């Protein structure tokens, strides 16, 4: 699916393909935990996105 | 003559972190911090000291024997 | 540094995974080059062993004489 | 069957250290609920309970008062601590926007110590009357009638006389040691220009004992012709608020303005004018005799021989401050590693010129 | 060996007062994170 937007806001999982990213410039967030490898779909799909700046383990959507 | 260090912050801090790093130990031989570049056309007297880069080392174009062994 | 999204309060300190460490930065340990291999430079080299390279080697003999060697 | 009461101390030892630690956690734990305010700054004085702010998060507000609030250490420009819920100003800090402790050198009292502006002693003695005196006990100049100097210009070669004179006021009188360069302040980007001098300003209005001190003074510098501006817009700005700091409605009392720079020539004439500047001294170059007590200093205090000769360097030696024998004795030890000594020999001194010769003049 | 006994059974109980403690703090601290 075509993405030109994602974000998330206040969402727990788990670690082990969590995302939880913000990619607008406001309320910037990253991902710990290790290194994941997702590179068809990390959690959701959907709203999981990277655009501008790279966050950790997003890479390879 | 430009103050713009503080215009871009990203030039101005990483030569303030600069200073510190290089003063950290000043009794080791295991902090070395070298720079290259095309000329000097600037002179700041708080580089230039013992223990920090000082001597300008000027790199002209290879010699004539020098270009031999290059192509070799 | 983990923080609250709506309050923004310190809670607690995060691991380092992504500092910015900006990529395509050359590392290598220990190279393999030899100064016969660019020539001409002796004079230049000669400057980069007295005041790099000797200093670098053993820092305890300019210990003993209370000076600083020069780090770059 | 009496050394299981080892175990039964070893036991005990547990209990209070892992109590100590289940103590500091819930202490911890209680300070995760405490809430946390946002930060200002007061723009404008509306009235006694009311302050116009400007808020990191947003724009400009418009907040109250809520407990603790001293209305003699809190007025216009203070830096306060905003509520996001009620709008209110919680605590009290002094006042920072741009880092004082970054672009400009703070430290505690001075470093360089009055050994290396030895031979200045005739101009020592009245430097301190005009800075020490005034600083400590006001009442020496009441009696006489004079006002005291605000600005002193300390001038000479580059690099010769102006980072020593510079930290050996604040070491002696105590006050800290302000090091605010001219080349931070006049710049092709765009602004940059009074929040510097506004800010230095008010840095030394928080703390009195401290004592401002300038560099490379010649490159924000010039007349012009008509005082004007032609590519002047850092540069007149500067030159202007200069002055009106001094000879304006408040001025520093516990802290001297010092300027470094070539000659005085490079100064704007406004400056000039009693009420800015009323002290120039020079910094002369010293010789062949005047350097005798130079390599006393730094070249004396490392390892060195009881025979060693300092009239035989000095003769190699051609304008070398305090600053400039640092790589002088660093290369004069480069020659004796070869002999294996732990002093220096003193020909290696000498030969030690030439290497630096190759930088300095 | 009925001395020390006396003095092992509080130390093992005020081990659990610190136990129990802490275990409501444990839950506490990942919940207030």
């Amino acid at each position: 699916h075509p993405l030109q937007v994602a974000r998330c806001t206040k969402i727990i999982k788990g670690e082990d393909a969590k995302y939880v990213i913000n990619l607008k410039q406001i309320a910037k967030f990253v991902v710990g935990l290790g290194e994941r490898v997702s590179p068809t779909d990390i959690e959701e799909g959907m709203r999981v996105g990277v655009d501008r700046s790279k966050y950790n383990i997003e890479l390879p959507l | 003559f430009d103050s713009e260090k503080s215009g871009d912050r990203e030039v101005q801090r990483t030569m303030l972190e600069l200073l510190n790093q290089l003063d950290g130990f000043s009794s080791d031989d295991r902090v070395k911090v070298l720079a290259a570049t095309n000329r000097v056309d600037v002179l700041d007297p708080a580089l230039l000291r013992s223990g920090r880069l000082d001597r300008k080392i000027e790199f002209p174009l290879p010699s004539e024997d020098s270009r031999a062994q290059i192509l070799q | 540094v983990g923080v609250n999204k709506d309050s923004y309060l310190i809670l607690d300190t995060l691991p380092s995974e992504f500092d910015s460490r900006v990529k395509a930065m050359e590392v290598d340990e220990k190279p393999t080059e030899t100064y016969s291999d660019v020539g001409g430079l002796d004079k230049q080299i000669e400057e980069l062993v007295e005041a790099i390279v000797l200093p670098m080697k053993r820092a305890d003999k300019f210990k003993d004489m209370g000076i600083r060697a020069p780090k770059g | 069957h009496r050394r299981y009461d080892d175990q039964l101390k070893q036991r005990r030892q547990n209990i209070r250290d892992l109590e100590k630690l289940y103590d500091k956690t819930e202490n911890d734990i209680k300070a995760l609920q405490s809430i946390g305010q946002l930060i200002g700054e007061v723009m404008k004085e509306l009235s006694e309970e009311k302050y116009i702010v400007k808020a990191s998060s947003g724009p400009r507000y418009i907040v109250g008062v809520r407990n603790s609030v001293d209305r003699s250490k809190l007025k216009k420009g203070v830096r306060v601590t905003l509520d996001i819920t009620t709008l209110t100003i919680m605590r009290i800090l002094p006042r920072e926007t741009d880092p004082l402790v970054y672009n400009m050198t703070s430290f505690e009292q001075g470093e360089i110590t009055f050994d290396g502006i030895g031979g200045l002693t005739e101009q020592i003695r009245e430097l301190r009357e005009v800075i020490e005196l005034p600083l400590k006990n006001p009442e020496i100049f009441q009696r006489v009638g004079i006002k005291p100097p605000k600005g002193v210009l300390l001038y000479g070669p580059p690099g010769t006389g102006k980072t020593l004179l510079a930290k050996a006021v604040a070491a002696t009188i105590g006050a800290n040691f302000i090091f605010s360069p001219a080349s931070g302040i006049v710049d092709k980007y765009i602004g940059e220009s009074a929040r510097i001098i506004r800010e230095m300003f008010a840095y030394a209005k928080e703390h009195e004992p401290c004592i401002i001190f300038m560099d490379e003074v010649d490159a924000i510098g010039g007349r012009r012709f008509s005082e004007g501006t032609s590519a002047d817009r850092e540069i007149q700005r500067t030159l202007m608020e200069l002055l009106t700091q001094m000879d304006g409605f408040d001025n520093l009392g516990q802290t001297k303005i010092i300027m470094a720079t070539n000659r005085p020539d490079t100064l704007d004439p406004a400056l000039l004018r009693p009420g800015r500047l009323d002290r120039k001294v020079e910094i002369p170059l010293p010789n062949e005799a005047g350097r005798l007590e130079i390599f006393k200093i730094h070249t004396a205090k490392v390892k060195k021989t009881g025979e060693f000769d300092f009239e035989a360097a000095v003769k190699m030696s051609d304008g070398f401050n305090g600053a400039d024998i640092r790589n002088c004795a660093t290369e004069a030890g480069f020659f004796a590693i070869r002999d294996d000594r732990d002093h220096i020999n003193p020909d290696d001194l000498m030969k030690a010129v030439r290497k630096v010769a190759e930088v300095k003049k | 060996i009925r001395i020390f006994r006396s003095e092992l059974q509080r130390l093992s109980h005020e081990n659990n007062v610190m136990l129990e403690k802490i275990k409501d703090n444990k839950e506490k601290i990942k919940n207030n994170r």
